[PDB]
C-alpha cells in the first residue's frame, strides 16, 4: 500500500525534533513502561512518521514541529542559492520529504524551495550526457531519485553506442 | 606567413583541423571529437593522443614534430579549439565564451637514462622513467595582459622588452617617455605552475657514484598529478632559460664562455605499471578489476593462500605469517567527538637469532603501496631549516612520507636514545609536533611501524629469564604481537631447508614451474587490492565477539598475574589497555580482507591464536 | 570615470534606497546616525541579487569600480541624507559581506582561476604583523601666493591605476612658495599578514600551502596568531611576468569571521540566568568532573583550576604575586591521552612538544630584508596562552638547560626577558602541564617514593602535590574493570520473544538515518542528566562570569588552616610516606588560597565556607591516603 | 529504445537497386515487389540488400540525399534553423549506417560523406540538449517536433519523463488542485 | 533488521547473475515467527475496555499496519522477482530444462511456480493458433538448415535434456545422436555463444 | 495491473475494445494464486478486514506519465478533445502534454504517439 517503490518504507522513518504543547502519555517506544503517562508541556522530541502521518495538523497533540536541516534559513538562501547548494550524505534524500511534510510547517514555504530545487535538474544535467570511461564518476552527492535517471541516462548512451556502428 | 613551408598555416589550415573529423573506425568510436567533448562536459579541457598516429596518417609530420614541437603542439591548441568551438555551439547560442585546453602525448618507445640527456638532447622530445623526491608549491603563471599606457593585450611566443614611446601620447607634445607600463591584471590571465623533480633510477650508473637529478616545469593541468616518491613515465623535453656565448662573462668570476642552465618541462607525464607502478592516488581501473577483486574476497580460500605470497623462496614461519600482512591493510580509524581517537595503524616486532630472513623479509614487505626503509644510525627532531633563498625559516619537517603507509625497520637496537622518543611518542597519538622556532605546526600522519631487532646473549636470554630488551619496556608496550627467532635444530629440517632454497638458488630457477603453484600471485595485484580495500570499509565489532574478547583479556591478565604468584614475583608481561586496543585491530585488519564489515569471534579466534605466540613467548 | 555604464550602475545602487529594505532599514541608523562611523557598510549580495543581478554576479566576475561606484553613490546618498558626516572625503569602501557559500575554496586551491574575484577563504591566524601608514594626498600652501593646490596619488593595492609618477612638488608653478601642510593632508592605516590551512584537511603526502593578504584601516589587526579563521575578499595579481619574471597574488577587499568566541554568542543577560538558576544545585562539581572526561576511573575535580588561569591579588605599590596553579605526576597506559582533553575541548590551548629549541618561549628574531625595515624581530610560544594553560608531552625528555629557562617566569610569574637586542618584559602569568615518566616504567613505590623518576627536588615546592598513579588490580576487582572497559566499548558504538525486526519502520530513511554514528542513552539516565545540562556549549557558556567573579575570603580560613597545616608538618612525615614528604614547606597556604577561590567561582559564591575546606584540603590527603 | 527496434521502423523502407538475376528459382512474390530482370533497376526494401550483396548476388545504388551539395546546404541552413531543417526521409541516420557497412565496396565518397552526417548529427542532437535550457514553470503544453527525425529523440527519451512527473508535480498539481494562498503539491 | 532484511533475502542471488550453482529457499522462517509472534499484541487490546476509547491507541493500531505493510509487500518482492528470473531464462527455455535445482521451492511456490508455467500456457493456447500453437519464439534461430546433427557447445550443467535421445550428454561436447527437436530448448542460458 | 483493471471491467466487461477474456482468465487465475500463496505465510491471521484483493493494493492508476504526441491533422490549432490547452496544434509538429487528457484522439486515432 504506497507510492511504491523498491524504497517502499524510506517513506514513513525520517525523525524529527518534534516539540510539546501540552501533556502526553505513556511514550511506548521511548525510555517508557509504568513510568510516565503524564509529561510536560514543553519538550523536544525525535519522532517517527508513521503514527504521526494520520494525526491532526490542525490538532496540538504535538506542535510546530521541523528539523533542522529543514529548518528555513539554509533553505532560504537555497532559493538564492539554488544553484549550487551542495549535498553530499549528510541529507542524501533530499527531494520529495515535503511530498508529505508540507502542511504541518505553519509557515508555507517548503514546496517553492524544493520546486526550484529540482528546477535546477531541469538545469542541471546539461552536462550529463555521456558515459565516458571506468567506473565510478560522482556518485555521492545523491538522492536515490536521481540515481535511478542517472543510471538509466547512462545505459542509454551505453547502448546508443553499441548502435553507433555494428558495435 | 611565407607560404613555402615552415609555414603557420599549412597545418593549422586543413591538416591538424581535420586529422581528428577524419580519424575513423567503425564502431564510431575512434575518434578523438567524442573524448574531447565528453572531457569538456566535466570541465577537465584535455584529451590524451598518441605519437604513432602520424604513421596512421601520414610521414611527414612526426620528424618534422620533433624538431620545432613548441610551436607545433600549440597550433595543436589552436586547431583543437576551433575544431571544438563549432561543436560549442548547439545552434549558435551557447559558447557563452570559448576557452582554453591543454593536449597530451603517449608512446611506447622506449625509457632513456639522465647520463645521456645532453646538448644533442636538447629542445627535443624524448622518453625516461625515473622516481619522485619532492616538488614545489603552486603559485602562478600567465599568458598575457593589458597595460592603461596602450590598452592592449600584450602578446607573446615564448612561454618581456617594453619599448620606450609613450602611448599616452595624446597629450600634445608633453609625451610621457622612459617606459611608462602600467601593468592592468584586472586584464591579465592565470594559469598553473609547479615545478615538478625527479630522481635518476637505482640501476643506471649510481654504481661507483652518486644519483643526480633533476628539476621540472608545468603549465595547467599536472599539478594535482604527481604526489612524490613515484614511479614515472615521461615525454618531455630538454630546453634552457637563459642564453649567450660572447665575452659578457658571467656575474663575478663565472662562466668562462657560455654557461646556462637545464629543465625540463613536461609535455605528457604518464606514470608506471611496475605491476601496479602508479596505483597509489587515482583510480584508472574499471569494473572488471572490482569484480576480480570482490569476487577474490568472495572466495573462502584467499587468506591461506596468501600465507604463501611472501615465501615462494622461504620456508617455514607459517603461524609466523599467518599476521604478517595483516599490518598491511589498517583497521579503522574510529574518531569520537571528544579527544579519544584510538588508535588507528598496527605495529609489530620481531627479533631472535640471525640468519632467519629478517632483512629479505623487509625488503618484501617494503616491496609489496607506500612505504620506505633506513635503520638505525638515522626516515626521520623534525626539520626546521632555513630557506636559503629570502632566509626564512620553513619545515621540510620523514614519518609525513608514511601517511597512510606504513614503515618499517630493524636496528631500534642499534641507534642511540637521542632519536627514538619523538618517534616514542608519535606512534601513540600520529600527531608529530612542533614547538622550536616560531611555529607551533602540530603535524600528524598516519604511519604503522615493522621492528626487528637483535639481542645481546641470543637464545641464552630467551632460555632463562629477563634479558628480553637491552634498553626499555615502554616500547615493550606499544607492539601487539611480538615474535622470537630461534634456529632450534633438527636434521629433517636441515635438509628441507637445503634442497629448498638450492632448488632455488639454481640457474636462476623457477620462472616456469613457480606460479603454478595455487592462487599466491602478483605483488601488483596486492599493491591494487590493498589500496582498495582500506579505502572503503571502515569496519567494527560485533556484539558477540566483545564479551569473549573481554573475558579472554580478564583471564590474560589472571594468568599474567598469577605466573607472578606462581613465581612470587612479577611473571608477566604488562597487561595494558594497548593490548585489547591492538587486538581490535586485528579484528579489524581480517573484515578489511574479507569485506564483511561485521566480524564475529570466530573470525578472531585466529587473532586469539596468534597473539598467544606474544603471550607464550613472555610466559617464560 | 571609465565605460559609462558605471554611472548606470551607481544609480543601480541608488535603485537600492528606494522602500521598506533600504530606504527603511540599510540607509540612516546604519553607521553614521549610529555614528560608529565604520565607513565600510555592510551588504549582502542576496538582496542585490534580488534587485539587479546583473549588479551581483557582475560583481563576483569583475570589481573594477563597481565598488569604486559602490561607495560613490552611498556617499552621495548620504550627503543628501546627512551633511554633517560630509567631512570625510574619501572612497568609503563597502562589505559586500556574507556567510554565502558561492565558492569557498582553501588557500590551496586558489588555482589560476579566480583572477578578478570577490571569494572566501578559511584558514589559521598566522604571522600577525606590524603597522604602517600610508599616503592619500597632500594639502600644500604658497605664502608667496595664498594658494593650497592638492595632489592624491595611487598604487595597485589600493585601485587600478597608478600615480603620473613622481614625488611631491618644489617649484611646480614657477618658483613660488610649497608649503606642504600636514594634518590637512591624510592618512589611512595599513596591514599586512598571511594565513595557513587550518590544516588537518591537509593530505601529508603533500604540502599545505600558503597565500597573501593586504588589509586597511578600519580592518586592522582583529586577532592573533594562534586561532581558527574564516574571510572574504577580493584578488589582484599585480607583479612582472616575463613581460619581468614570474608572478605572484593578493587578497582584499574583506570583513572577518573569527569563528571561536563566546562574545560571539548572542549574550543577554539570560544565560547568566541559567547558570544561576541551576547555580544553587551543590553537587554538581561532581558532574563537571565526570564531564570533560566522559571517555575514560581516574582528578580533574583538580585540573579545573589549572583550567581556570588565577586570581589576581596586588598591594599599596607593594609587589605583585602571580595567580594560577600548576600540577602534574606514571607508567605509560591514560596519561598519555588527558592532554588532548584541552587541545581540542577548551581555548587558549596550546600544546607544546617536549623537545624544542629558541622558540619554546624564545623568538631569536632573525630577518633578511623585510618589506619595512625591521632589523631584528620575531615572537614566541608563550603569550599564546597567556591566562590561562599548556601542554607538553616527554617533559623527563626535555633538555635541562631550559628547564631552569621555564622557572624564571614560572616561578616569577613576569617576563624580564630579551635577546640581548632590547630589554623586553610584560605579564604572562601562566600555568602549563606536560608528561611524566620514570626513567624504568614499573617503578615508583616498592623501592622509593622519590628517585624512581629522578630529578631536582626543587621544582617539588614550585608544584604543589606529590601525588600517586599506578596500576595493578588483585583477584577480584578484575571483572568490574572489565566491565566498565566494556562499557567503553560499547557505548560508543551504535545499535545496542521471537522475532523483534520487521517493526512498525526500519532503517529505510529520507535524512535522518546515521548522522556519523548513534550512541546510547540508557542507563546513563539512570545517571539523571541530560546532552545540554552535561555537554559542551553549555559548560562553556559556564566559564565567562566565574572568570568575572572574585570570591574574597571568609574569617573561618584561619583557624582551620593553622590546625591542619600544624598537624601536617607535624605527621605527614612518618608511615610510610617520609621521602613523599620531603617538599613541606610555606607554600601549602597560597595554593589552599588558589583552591577555594576557584571552587567558590564553580559556583561563583562570592564567599567562603568550610565544606570548600574539606573540598580543598581532602585532595591533598588523598593523594596518599 | 534500442539500436534495432528501430529498425523495425527504419529498415523497412525501400531504395531501388539492380540485381544480376532476372526472376528467381521462384519468380515473384504474391506483393508489391517488381518483375526481376538483370541490368535494370529494382526497387526492394533495405532489409534485403544486406541480405543479397553479401550473398555475392547484386550491386546497388543510394538515395539522392545521399550526396555532397544537399549535405553541404542542410548544414548551414540548420545553423540558423532555430527550430529545424530539411528531412531528407527522416530517419536517414539508421539507412546510411546499414547503408555505409558494405555498399562502400562500392559507394562514392563515403568518408566526407560521414563526416557530414556526423557533423549534423552532432549539432542538431546539442541544440536538442539546449532546448531544455528555456523550459520554465512546467511548460509541458509547449514543445518542438517540426522538423525533428527520430533517432535523436530515443537518446533521451527514458530519462527526463520518468523524473518529470514528480518534478512538475508541484506545479502541475496547481492546475488540476486547489489550496490556501501558497503553492500546492 | 527492522524492516529491511529483503537486501539480504534477495542477496541470495548475489552470485547467481548468469555464472549460477544453485539456489535455496533463505529468508522466511525466524521472521515469519514474526507473525504470530506479534498479533497477540495487535490484538491484546481488541475490544476491551481497558481503556474505554480514548486517543491512546492510535499509534499502535498503525503499529501493526505499517508492520504487516512491510512484511506482506516484502514478501511480494521475494517471490515477484523469483517469478521473473525463472520467467526470463523460461524464455530462454520452455519447462523441457526446468530449474537449476527445484529445491529453493518455498512451499507455496507450488501453487505460484505452476501456476505462471500454466497462465501462460493458457494464453499461449490462445496464441499462435486459435487452437494453439504453443510456437516458438525465442530459441533455435536456424533459419531453414539441417535437422540430424549434434554440435560443440560451452559446458552446461543441469543434465535436463530428455528430448528424443538415449544420452546426449547436455554439456560441452554433448555429441550423440542429436536430433532437431532433441536440441530445441536452449541458446543464451549459456551453451552455445559457440558451436 | 491485476488489481483495478478488473473494476473497470466490472464498469463495463467491455467487448473486444478494452481487453480480452484469455487475459481475464489468466489474471484472475493470477490473483487467486497469490492470495493462495500468502496460504503459507500468515493465513491462521491472513488479513482480518482487508481479506481478498484489497482495497490500498493498487499498481497501475497512473495516468500522467507525459508521453511524446505525433501531429496528423489540421496544420493550425485543431483545437480537440484534451483538457489543456492544446491551443497551438498542427499536423506535423508536437506541443508534448500528459497521457490522461488525451486517451481520446488515439481512440480516435486521430492523433498518434512517437
Ligand atoms: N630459512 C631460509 N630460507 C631461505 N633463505 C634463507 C633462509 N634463511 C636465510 N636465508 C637467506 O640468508 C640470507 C639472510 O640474510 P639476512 O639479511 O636475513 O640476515 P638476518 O636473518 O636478517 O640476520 P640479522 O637479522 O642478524 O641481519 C638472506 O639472503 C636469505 O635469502
Ligand atoms: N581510563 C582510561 N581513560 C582514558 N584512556 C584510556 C583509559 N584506559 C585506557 N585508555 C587508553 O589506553 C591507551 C594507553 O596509552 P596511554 O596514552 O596511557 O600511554 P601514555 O600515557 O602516553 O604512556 P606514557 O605516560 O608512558 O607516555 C590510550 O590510548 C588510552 O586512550
Ligand atoms: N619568614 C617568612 N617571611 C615571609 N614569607 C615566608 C616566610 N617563610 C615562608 N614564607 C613563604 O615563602 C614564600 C617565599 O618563599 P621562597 O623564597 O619562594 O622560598 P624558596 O627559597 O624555597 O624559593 C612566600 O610567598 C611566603 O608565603
Amino acid at each position: 500500500p504506497n507510492y511504491y517503490s523498491i524504497e517502499d518504507i524510506f517513506v514513513t522513518q525520517e525523525k524529527v525534533e518534534c516539540r510539546v504543547n501540552t501533556k502526553l502519555q505513556r511514550m511506548g517506544f521511548l525510555d517508557s513502561g509504568a513510568e510516565s503517562d503524564d509529561l510536560e508541556p514543553g519538550r523536544t522530541v525525535n519522532l517517527p512518521l508513521w503514527y504521526i502521518k494520520e494525526l491532526k495538523v490542525n490538532n496540538a497533540y504535538f506542535t510546530v514541529a521541523v528539523p533542522d536541516i529543514y529548518r528555513n534559513v539554509h533553505k532560504a538562501v537555497c532559493e538564492a542559492e539554488t544553484t549550487h547548494i551542495e549535498l553530499g550524505r549528510l541529507h542524501p534524500y533530499f527531494y520529495e520529504f515535503g511530498r508529505y511534510l508540507t502542511p504541518y510547517d505553519r509557515n508555507h514555504v517548503i514546496g517553492r524551495i524544493i520546486f526550484e530545487t529540482l528546477r535546477q535538474r531541469v538545469r542541471h544535467l546539461l552536462d550529463i550526457s555521456k558515459s565516458d570511461g571506468q567506473a565510478a564518476k560522482a556518485e555521492h552527492r545523491l538522492d536515490n531519485i536521481e540515481a535511478k535517471l542517472h543510471e538509466a541516462g547512462v545505459r542509454t548512451n551505453s547502448q546508443y553506442i553499441e548502435w553507433l556502428q555494428m558495435t | 606567413n611565407q607560404q613555402d613551408a615552415q609555414i603557420n598555416l599549412q597545418a593549422v589550415k586543413k591538416k591538424y583541423k581535420e586529422f581528428i573529423r577524419t580519424f575513423n573506425e567503425e564502431n564510431f568510436f575512434y575518434k578523438y571529437r567524442d573524448t574531447l567533448k565528453r572531457n569538456y562536459l566535466n570541465g577537465r579541457y584535455f584529451l590524451e593522443i598518441e605519437m604513432e598516429d602520424l604513421v596512421g596518417f601520414d610521414e611527414t609530420l612526426a620528424d618534422k614534430l620533433n624538431k620545432q614541437p613548441t610551436e607545433h603542439l600549440e597550433i595543436f591548441e589552436e586547431a583543437a579549439r576551433e575544431v571544438a568551438d563549432e561543436i560549442t555551439a548547439p545552434r549558435p547560442e551557447h559558447e557563452e565564451h570559448m576557452h582554453d585546453i591543454q593536449i597530451l602525448l603517449s608512446s611506447n618507445a622506449n625509457p632513456t637514462n639522465i647520463r645521456q640527456l645532453k646538448s644533442d638532447c636538447v629542445s627535443k622530445l624524448v622518453k625516461i622513467a625515473g622516481i619522485i623526491v619532492a616538488a614545489s608549491g603552486i603559485s602562478a603563471k600567465a599568458t598575457r595582459m593589458s597595460i592603461q599606457c596602450l590598452s592592449c593585450s600584450t602578446v607573446i611566443p615564448n612561454l618581456y622588452a617594453l619599448p620606450r614611446k609613450c602611448n599616452t601620447e595624446q597629450a600634445g607634445r608633453p609625451k610621457c617617455p622612459l617606459d611608462p607600463f602600467f601593468i592592468m591584471p584586472d586584464k591579465c590571465k592565470c594559469v598553473d605552475f609547479q615545478t615538478l623533480k625527479l630522481q635518476e633510477l637505482p640501476d643506471f650508473v649510481p654504481q661507483g657514484e652518486i644519483p643526480r637529478h633533476l628539476q621540472l616545469f608545468c603549465d595547467r593541468s599536472l599539478c594535482e598529478r604527481v604526489v612524490p616518491g613515484n614511479r614515472v613515465l615521461i615525454q618531455g623535453i630538454y630546453s634552457i632559460r637563459k642564453v649567450g656565448k660572447p665575452s659578457r662573462r658571467d656575474g663575478r668570476e663565472k662562466a668562462v664562455v657560455g654557461v646556462r642552465a637545464p629543465y625540463m618541462r613536461v609535455v605528457g607525464i604518464t606514470v608506471d605499471s611496475e605491476g601496479a607502478g602508479a596505483i597509489s592516488r587515482y583510480s584508472n581501473i574499471t569494473s572488471d578489476e572490482e569484480e576480480h577483486f570482490r569476487r577474490m574476497a568472495a572466495s573462502g580460500d584467499i587468506y591461506e593462500r596468501l600465507s604463501q605470497s611472501l615465501a615462494p623462496s622461504i620456508f617455514g614461519s607459517r603461524d609466523i605469517k599467518k599476521a604478517i600482512t595483516c599490518m598491511l591493510f589498517g583497521g579503522s580509524r574510529k574518531r569520537l567527538p571528544d579527544g579519544l581517537c584510538r588508535r588507528g595503524d598496527i605495529n609489530v616486532l620481531l627479533l631472535g637469532d640471525p640468519g632467519t630472513a629478517k632483512s629479505q623479509l623487509l625488503k618484501f614487505v617494503e616491496k609489496v603501496p607506500i612505504a620506505v626503509y633506513t635503520s638505525g644510525k638515522g626516515s626521520s627532531t623534525a626539520s626546521v631549516m632555513k630557506d636559503p633563498q629570502t632566509r626564512n625559516f620553513v619545515m621540510e619537517g620523514a614519518m609525513v612520507l608514511a601517511d597512510g603507509g606504513v614503515v618499517c625497520i630493524d636496528e631500534f637496537d642499534k641507534m642511540r636514545e637521542d632519536d627514538r622518543v619523538a618517534i616514542h611518542e608519535a606512534m601513540e597519538q600520529q600527531t608529530i609536533s612542533i614547538a622550536k622556532a616560531g611555529i607551533t605546526t602540530t603535524l600528524n600522519s598516519r604511519c604503522s611501524v615493522l621492528a626487528a631487532a637483535n639481542s645481546i646473549f641470543g637464545r641464552w636470554d630467551d632460555t632463562k629469564g629477563e634479558e628480553n630488551i637491552d634498553f626499555m619496556p615502554t616500547i615493550l608496550s606499544r607492539f601487539d604481537m611480538i615474535f622470537i627467532v630461534k634456529d632450534i635444530h633438527d636434521e629433517s629440517r636441515d635438509i628441507t631447508l637445503a634442497k629448498h632454497i638450492i632448488n632455488v638458488h639454481l640457474s636462476s630457477n623457477k620462472s616456469a614451474p613457480s606460479e603454478p603453484a595455487e592462487g599466491e600471485i602478483s605483488l601488483s595485484t596486492f599493491k591494487k587490492y590493498i589500496h582498495y580495500c582500506r579505502t572503503h570499509c571502515g569496519p567494527r565489532l560485533s556484539e558477540a565477539a566483545g564479551e569473549k574478547l573481554k573475558s579472554r583479556y580478564v583471564l590474560m591478565r589472571s594468568g599474567a598475574g598469577q605466573q607472578e604468584k606462581a613465581s612470587d614475583k612479577r611473571l608477566s608481561i604488562p597487561i595494558t589497555v594497548r593490548q585489547l586496543e591492538a587486538v581490535i585491530r586485528i579484528s579489524e585488519s581480517l573484515a578489511k580482507i574479507r569485506l564483511q564489515p561485521f566480524a564475529t569471534d570466530e573470525h578472531v579466534n585466529e587473532a586469539l591464536r596468534l597473539f598467544q605466540v606474544s603471550t607464550l613467548d613472555a610466559a617464560m | 570615470e571609465g565605460e559609462q555604464f558605471i554611472k548606470d550602475i551607481q544609480r543601480e545602487y541608488v535603485d537600492f534606497l528606494d522602500d521598506e529594505e533600504d530606504q527603511g532599514i540599510y540607509a540612516g541608523h546604519v553607521k553614521d546616525m549610529i555614528a560608529e562611523k565604520s565607513k565600510r557598510l555592510i551588504v549582502n549580495v542576496n538582496d542585490l541579487k534580488r534587485k539587479n543581478p546583473q549588479r551581483a554576479l557582475g560583481l563576483l566576475s569583475n570589481a573594477a569600480d563597481e565598488q569604486l561606484a559602490f561607495g560613490r553613490a552611498l556617499k552621495e546618498y548620504a550627503s543628501t541624507v546627512d551633511p554633517g558626516y560630509a567631512k570625510m572625503h574619501e572612497d568609503l569602501f563597502v562589505g559586500f559581506e556574507g556567510c554565502f557559500g558561492n565558492r569557498h575554496v582553501t588557500p590551496r586551491s586558489l588555482t589560476s582561476i579566480y583572477l578578478g574575484n570577490m571569494v572566501c577563504v578559511e584558514g589559521i591566524v598566522t604571522k600577525v604583523s606590524l603597522i604602517r601608514p600610508k599616503v592619500v594626498r597632500s594639502v600644500h600652501y604658497c605664502p608667496n601666493t595664498r594658494k593650497v593646490m592638492e595632489r592624491k596619488y595611487t598604487d595597485l593595492t589600493s585601485f587600478e591605476a597608478v600615480p603620473s609618477g613622481a614625488a611631491y612638488p618644489t617649484k611646480d608653478e614657477d618658483g613660488n612658495l610649497l608649503e606642504t601642510e600636514y594634518g590637512l593632508s591624510v592618512y589611512k592605516d595599513h596591514q599586512t599578514l598571511t594565513i595557513q590551512e587550518m590544516p588537518e584537511k591537509a593530505p601529508a603526502g603533500q604540502l599545505p600551502r600558503s597565500v597573501d593578504i593586504v588589509c586597511d584601516d578600519d580592518l586592522v589587526d582583529r586577532c592573533k596568531p594562534g586561532d581558527r579563521v574564516q574571510i572574504v575578499g577580493s584578488y589582484r595579481c599585480l607583479p612582472g611576468k616575463r613581460g619581468s619574471g614570474t608572478f605572484r597574488t593578493v587578497l582584499l577587499a574583506n570583513n572577518i569571521s573569527l569563528l571561536s568566541k563566546e562574545s560571539n554568542l548572542d549574550i543577554s543577560r539570560e544565560d547568566i540566568m541559567l547558570c544561576k538558576k541551576l547555580a544553587k544545585n551543590n553537587d554538581i562539581f561532581e558532574l563537571l568532573s565526570k564531564s570533560l572526561a566522559p571517555s575514560i576511573g581516574h582528578v580533574k575535580q583538580a585540573i579545573l583550576c589549572l583550567l581556570l588561569g588565577g586570581v589576581e591579588k596586588i598591594l599599596p605599590n607593594g609587589t605583585r604575586l602571580r595567580g594560577d596553579i600548576n600540577v602534574l605526576l606514571g607508567d605509560p597506559s591514560a596519561k598519555s591521552q588527558l592532554l588532548r582533553y584541552v587541545l581540542n575541548t577548551a581555548p587558549r590551548a596550546i600544546p607544546t612538544t617536549g623537545r624544542g629549541s629558541s622558540g619554546v618561549g624564545l623568538t631569536a628574531a632573525v630577518t633578511t630584508d623585510q618589506e619595512t625595515g625591521e632589523r631584528r624581530l620575531e615572537a614566541g610560544a608563550m603569550v599564546l596562552a597567556d591566562r590561562g594553560v599548556v601542554c607538553i608531552d616527554e617533559f623527563d625528555k626535555m633538555s635541562d638547560i631550559d628547564r631552569t629557562a621555564i622557572h624564571e617566569v614560572m616561578e616569577q610569574g613576569r617576563v624580564t626577558i630579551s635577546k640581548a637586542g632590547i630589554h623586553a618584559s610584560l605579564n604572562a602569568r601562566c600555568s602549563v602541564l606536560a608528561a611524566a615518566n620514570p626513567v624504568y616504567g614499573r617503578y615508583d613505590q616498592y623501592k622509593t617514593p622519590m628517585e624512581n623518576i629522578g630529578l631536582q627536588d626543587s621544582l617539588l615546592s614550585r608544584f604543589d602535590l606529590l601525588f600517586v598513579m599506578l596500576d595493578v588490580i588483585d583477584s577480584d576487582v578484575d571483572q568490574m574493570i572489565s566491565d566498565h572497559v566494556v562499557r567503553m566499548h560499547r557505548y560508543r558504538n551504535p545499535k545496542e520473544a521471537d522475532s523483534l525486526s520487521f517493526v512498525s519502520s526500519s532503517e529505510e530513511k529520507k535524512d535522518t538515518e546515521v548522522y556519523e554514528k548513534y550512541d546510547a542513552l540508557l542507563h546513563g539516565k539512570s545517571r539523571q542528566r541530560h546532552e545540554k545540562i552535561l555537554s559542551v556549549e553549555f559548560m562553556r557558556k559556564y566559564i565567562h562570569i566565574a572568570k568575572c567573579m572574585k570570591p574574597k575570603l571568609g574569617e573561618q580560613a584561619c583557624e582551620a588552616i593553622a590546625n591542619e597545616y600544624s598537624r601536617l608538618r607535624s605527621q605527614e612525615a612518618v608511615e610510610t610516606d617520609v621521602a613523599r614528604t620531603q617538599p613541606i614547606t610555606a607554600r601549602t597556604l597560597e595554593t589552599l588560597i588558589r583552591l577555594s577561590t576557584a571552587h567558590a567561582r564553580a559556583r561563583m559564591s562570592k564567599s567562603v565556607t568550610i565544606d570548600d575546606a574539606h573540598a580543598a584540603i581532602e585532595l591533598v590527603q588523598f593523594a596518599y591516603f | 529504445m534500442d539500436p534495432s527496434i528501430i529498425e523495425f521502423i527504419g529498415e523497412k523502407c525501400m531504395i531501388s537497386i539492380i540485381p544480376n538475376f532476372s526472376n528467381e528459382p521462384l519468380h515473384l512474390i504474391y506483393g508489391p515487389v517488381g518483375p526481376f530482370r538483370a541490368g535494370f533497376p529494382v526497387f526492394v526494401p533495405l532489409w534485403m540488400a544486406t541480405h543479397l550483396r553479401k550473398q555475392q548476388k547484386c550491386r546497388i545504388v543510394p538515395p539522392e540525399w545521399m550526396d555532397m551539395d544537399i549535405l553541404e546546404e542542410i548544414k548551414e541552413e540548420e545553423k540558423r534553423s532555430k527550430f529545424f531543417t530539411k528531412m531528407p526521409c527522416e530517419h536517414y541516420m539508421v539507412v546510411a549506417q546499414l547503408v555505409m557497412s558494405t555498399a562502400p565496396d562500392d559507394v562514392p565518397r563515403c568518408e566526407e560523406l560521414r563526416t557530414v552526417i556526423k557533423d549534423i548529427f552532432d549539432i542538431r542532437e546539442s541544440k536538442l540538449r539546449t532546448s531544455i535550457d528555456a523550459f520554465i514553470k512546467g511548460e509541458g503544453t509547449y514543445a518542438k517536433l517540426d522538423n525533428l527525425t527520430l533517432l535523436e529523440i530515443h537518446s533521451v527519451r527514458p530519462i527526463l519523463p520518468y523524473s518529470l512527473d514528480h518534478i512538475a508535480r508541484y506545479q502541475r498539481t496547481a492546475t488540476a488542485s486547489q489550496r490556501d494562498t501558497s503553492m500546492l503539491s | 533488521m527492522f524492516g529491511e532484511k529483503a537486501f539480504d533475502l534477495l542477496k541470495e542471488l548475489e552470485r547467481s547473475s548468469q555464472t549460477i550453482p544453485a539456489f535455496d529457499d533463505d529468508g522466511v522462517r525466524q521472521v515469519l515467527e514474526e507473525i504470530k509472534a506479534i498479533f497477540e499484541e495487535n490484538v491484546a487490546q481488541a475490544s476491551s475496555y481497558n481503556a474505554s476509547g480514548d486517543r491512546s491507541l492510535w499509534p499502535l493500531l498503525n503499529f501493526r499496519h505499517a508492520a504487516l505493510q512491510r512484511n506482506k509487500r516484502c514478501l511480494l518482492a521475494y517471490l515477484y522477482e523469483r517469478c521473473r528470473r525463472i520467467k526470463a531464462l523460461r524464455w530462454e527455455f520452455g519447462p523441457i530444462i526446468p530449474g537449476d535445482i527445484k529445491q529453493a521451492l518455498c512451499e507455496p511456490e507450488v501453487t505460484f511456480f505452476n501456476n505462471y508455467s500454466k497462465s501462460l500456457a493458457a494464453y499461449m493456447c490462445s496464441a499462435g493458433y486459435n487452437q494453439g500453437l504453443p510456437i516458438d519464439l525465442t530459441n533455435n534461430l536456424r533459419p531453414p538448415k539441417s535437422l540430424y546433427i549434434e554440435v560443440r557447445c560451452m559446458e552446461d550443467y543441469g543434465k535436463f535434456e530428455l528430448d528424443d535421445g538415449e544420452v546426449i550428454h547436455l554439456k560441452k561436447n554433448s555429441q550423440h545422436y542429436l536430433p532437431r527437436a532433441q536440441v530445441e530448448s536452449l541458446v543464451r542460458q549459456g551453451i552455445l555463444h559457440h558451436i | 495491473f491485476t488489481q483495478h483493471i478488473l473494476n473497470q471491467e466490472e464498469s463495463r466487461e467491455p467487448d473486444d475494445k478494452r481487453l480480452s477474456p484469455e487475459e481475464t482468465k489468466f489474471a484472475q487465475e493470477f490473483a487467486s494464486n497469490v492470495d493462495e500463496y500468502f496460504h503459507k505465510v500468515a493465513t491462521q491471521y491472513m488479513p482480518n478486514q482487508q481479506r481478498g484483493e484489497a482495497e490500498q493494493r493498487i499498481v497501475t492508476p497512473n495516468l500522467m506519465s507525459h508521453v511524446f504526441l505525433k501531429a496528423n491533422v489540421a496544420v493550425p490549432a485543431v483545437i480537440v478533445g484534451v483538457d489543456d490547452e492544446e491551443v497551438d496544434m498542427a499536423a506535423g509538429s508536437q506541443h508534448i502534454i500528459p497521457y490522461q487528457l488525451v486517451a481520446d484522439l488515439i481512440q480516435n486515432n486521430q492523433a498518434q504517439l512517437i
